[PDB]
């Protein structure tokens, strides 16, 4: 074996120029795609508000134009998937994961158009789902497309270009280049076997994607939270405590998304029509609550500044947590196209500040700021449920830029994954590819 | 709230000699701080978290302790170490300081150079008569002053005031002032001020007669 | 360097109120918790309160409702303390401090010089300044001690120098004592018999509370 590795040690990182260059174009397309998707979600969201002003006296009629406007776009997105591409429901990260384990196709000729348009319907109606879900699966399939159209052969090329696509997807959805690379390296690579994924190439496309976004998105941060205070050593144990509660809740939240997947299938039975009207009902509740109580609906990125700044009561904070747990399940367990990441960031922060609020009142000697605990709980449900702590950590850091808090973010994150494991939880993307693979055999 | 009680509320010690303050808390306390204060100037942070010196604080100083008893010590004291050292806590809320211990130089005994003054013509013209007595430059602090008017003790209308420890010669001083009316003053002739120190059994009298 | 400058202290009548100020230079006055600690006439340090950089947190010591009111204006880089219903317990040197930590056990990092608050119904009064020259049949020795008595002023402080502060060696001023709502003190200066009465020693007194500057020449009696 020894002489074989002196051979291979000397051949390390020599990615084929063909794959390097193609990973450039994959990154550029996923960029424009994600940018396109983002502006479409935004534009539908504004026109629905401009409807609520055409109708701003008759509060009953207003509440109805709320419901119907989201119900329609919801259905349209629901319908697009079950008629033309059912593997584009939900997040789609798990599908792209199976594509890398070579047990699931990448039907780009169908998914790109349905996920894009079907997502815009459901996201642009204001249901609580993230841009991530669409972009990442849109980006993988743009990888597969670029592969087939140039007919590049070999296993490096297929798994690389599909990784670099799903990477550049997440990066473009969050403006987080490092988080994109770390997300495939930590979570999306095939996890039980060696692989041929060039990470120089993943890096090449992530760059391209991030510049694409920057061209059409300069000026404005997804999440502006300002520079918070520091964490004294003698306050660190408080974050390990915050971790443990994330690490018991983490698995319970997974239980709920899985059981509510079951529970909602019992409603429509699988019937393409009762399903699409069930999604019209969910969409419309979200567009109604969008008007009636915005902190319960939508992706969640807006309340993140407010909650970190301490500008919510704890009364309101408990309201939003229960409420957003509920809309989050109903939206993501129903199968609508749309990610689970960005609502898990919001869910996380609000619980985080609520801890900090209690913690501030209990130890004035610590000179706490209730908002640092918010930053440390943002990627904490990502750690406890997705079991991608290193990705949540760098994702939260890329978005909120308070590096002075890296230690407490780590400490809450590790405690989340640690108690997640020791409590008996399973990685949630893994536990649903599992189930779609478990039926993709139990029908034989 | 926590009550810090510093032990030698006051104390002297010779230069090049090892001193040791105490800080004793009603309940348990972690990572205590110590501020040096010399009269006329703001407190200075000296030693923080039970143990660490501040950038500037020379290495003679040091502290240690745990739970309920803490301390500061000066391996070789200087003359410039004369000040008041306040221990302070914030393990619990709210934060509390101790009473302080003042630390003063210790020197060789010195006798007071006693000096008596009659009322100025200025003050008499306004009607009052203050007779002032300066007891300057002596170690230790404790001294007694007694007034005699025409050789008779009298104790009403007298007010004294000690200086704090001098910088240069590390001595003390003390003034004594008997005030009478111009009219009480003019009834008598001899006024005397008697310093009783420990440098002697027989007091240093100074005096004047108006004639 | 780092500079903390308190102003605003003076004489207050009982049950009145005041507003002390603390001006910060040489560092970012935001990012820091600020604090107030006062030291009463000859007693220990006592914590008033503190304010977080955003004014979202303000904690006071155990003491009534409008007690004190700490506030901060990071725009002009000064910290404030209003005391109301001022009783004599509030006669104190008031210190302004900047807070910090090490292991997280917070401490009083840098302090200001202070301001004094006297609360009293006694009325401001200038000093009458009298020379102390040695008696008629004075025992003329190698050194001569002279004085001047600065009598019946209010409130504190006076400042005493000799020959505009040239004569620094050999001076003592004693702590002022109070009686019948007025203050008295004295300054001794020992010089060589070579010096006086050959040249003139003078004591310069200044009592700004009453706008008093006065210089009293010492000249021998009889
Ligand atoms: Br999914």
């Amino acid at each position: 074996r020894r002489r074989q590795l002196i051979r291979q040690l000397l051949e390390r990182d020599k990615t084929p120029l063909a794959i390097l260059f193609m990973a450039a174009v994959v990154g550029t397309l996923v960029g424009l795609a994600a940018v396109a998707f983002d502006k479409g979600v935004a534009w539908l969201q504004n026109q629905r508000m401009g409807a609520l002003v055409h109708t701003a006296d008759n509060y009953p009629l207003l509440l109805t134009v709320a419901f119907l406007c989201s119900a329609v776009l919801a259905m349209f997105g629901y319908f697009l998937v079950r008629k033309y591409a059912p593997e584009a429901g939900g997040s789609g990260i798990p599908e792209i994961e199976g594509a890398l384990e070579d047990q699931r196709p990448v039907r780009w000729w169908r998914v790109l158009p349905v996920k894009f348009f079907g997502g815009l319907g459901t996201l642009g109606g204001g249901m609580v789902l993230g841009r991530d879900g669409p972009t990442v699966q849109i980006g993988g399939n743009i990888g597969r497309m670029v592969l087939d159209i140039f007919r590049l052969k070999g296993d490096e090329a297929r798994h690389t270009l599909l990784a670099t696509g799903a990477a550049a997807g997440l990066a473009a959805a969050f403006n987080a280049p490092l988080a994109g690379i770390l997300f495939i390296i930590e979570e999306m690579r095939p996890q039980f076997r060696y692989t041929l994924i060039s990470i120089k190439a993943v890096f090449i496309g992530v760059i391209m994607s991030t510049i694409m976004y920057r061209i059409f998105n300069h000026e404005v941060a997804l999440i502006d939270v300002g520079k918070l205070s520091d964490a004294p050593l003698n306050t660190l144990w408080l974050y390990l405590i915050l971790g443990i509660i994330f690490g018991i809740f983490g698995p319970i939240f997974n239980k709920w998304v899985l059981g509510m997947q079951d529970l909602l299938h019992r409603v429509h039975g699988g019937n393409i029509t009762k399903w699409v009207l069930m999604g019209g009902a969910i969409g419309g509740l979200c567009g109604l609550l969008g008007f009636v109580a915005p902190a319960t609906s939508g992706g969640g990125f807006n309340l993140i500044p407010i909650a970190t700044a301490g500008n919510f009561s704890m009364g309101m904070l408990v309201f939003i947590f229960v409420a957003r747990v509920i809309t989050t399940l109903l939206c993501f367990s129903s199968g609508a196209p749309g990610g689970i990441f960005a609502p898990m960031l919001a869910l996380g922060t609000v619980l985080g500040t609520a801890f900090g609020m209690v913690a501030v009142e209990l130890f004035p000697q610590y000179h706490l700021e209730a908002g640092t605990f918010a930053i440390a709980g943002m990627g904490a449900l990502l750690a406890a449920s997705i079991r991608a702590p290193l990705t949540g950590i760098i994702l939260v850091l890329e978005m909120t830029d308070n590096y002075q808090l890296i230690l407490p973010m780590i400490i809450t994150g590790l405690g989340a994954t640690l108690l997640a494991q020791f409590t008996g939880g399973k990685p949630l993307y893994s536990a649903i590819l599992a189930r779609t693979l478990a039926k993709q055999e139990a029908e034989q | 709230d926590i009550v810090l009680t510093q032990s030698p509320a006051i104390m002297s010690a010779a230069p090049g000699d090892k001193v040791t303050m105490t800080c004793s808390a009603s309940s348990s306390v972690s990572y205590i701080h110590w501020y040096q204060q010399k009269s006329g100037t703001s407190p200075k942070r000296w030693i923080y978290d039970t143990s660490k010196l501040t950038s500037g604080v020379p290495v003679r100083f040091s502290g240690s302790g745990s739970g309920t008893s803490y301390s500061l010590t000066i391996n070789t004291m200087e003359a410039e170490d004369a000040a008041t050292y306040y221990c302070q806590q914030w393990s619990s809320h709210p934060q509390t300081f101790g009473g302080g211990t003042k630390l003063e130089i210790l020197r060789a005994d010195a006798a007071p150079t006693v000096s008596i003054f009659p009322p100025s013509s200025e003050q008499l013209t306004s009607g009052g008569a203050s007779v002032v007595c300066f007891l300057n430059n002596f170690y230790p602090k404790d001294i007694n002053v007694k007034w005699k008017i025409d050789g008779s003790e009298r104790q009403n209308g007298v007010l004294n005031s000690w200086t704090d420890q001098d910088s240069k010669d590390s001595t003390y001083s003390m003034s004594s002032t008997l005030t009478l009316t111009k009219d009480e003053y003019e009834r008598h002739n001899s006024y005397t001020c008697e310093a009783t120190h420990k440098t002697s059994t027989s007091p240093i009298v100074k005096s004047f007669n108006r004639a | 360097e780092v500079r903390l400058l308190e102003s605003g202290g003076g004489l207050v009548q009982p049950g009145g109120s005041l507003k002390l100020s603390c001006a910060a230079s040489g560092f970012d006055y935001s990012r820091y918790w600020m604090s107030w600690v006062r030291q009463a006439p000859g007693k220990g340090l006592k914590w008033i309160g503190e304010i977080n950089p955003v004014s979202s947190t303000i904690n006071y010591t155990p003491s009534l409702k409008d007690k004190f009111i700490i506030s901060r204006d990071n725009a002009k880089d000064t910290l404030y303390l209003q005391i109301s219903k001022v009783r004599s317990e509030d006669t104190a040197l008031y210190y302004c401090a900047r807070l910090y930590y090490g292991y997280g056990y917070w401490y009083f990092d840098v302090w200001g010089a202070g301001t004094t608050v006297t609360v009293s119904s006694a009325k401001t009064t200038p000093p009458s300044v009298y020379p102390l020259a040695p008696g008629s049949a004075a025992a003329a020795a190698s050194m001569v001690t002279l004085g001047c008595l600065v009598k019946g002023y209010f409130p504190e402080p006076v400042t005493v120098t000799w020959n505009s502060g040239s004569l620094a060696a050999g001076v003592h001023t004693f702590p002022a004592v109070l009686q019948a709502a007025l203050y008295t003190l004295s300054s001794s200066v020992t010089v060589p018999s070579s010096s006086w009465p050959s040249e003139t020693v003078t004591c310069n007194v200044a009592h700004p509370a009453s706008s008093t500057k006065v210089d009293k020449k010492i000249v021998p009696r009889a």
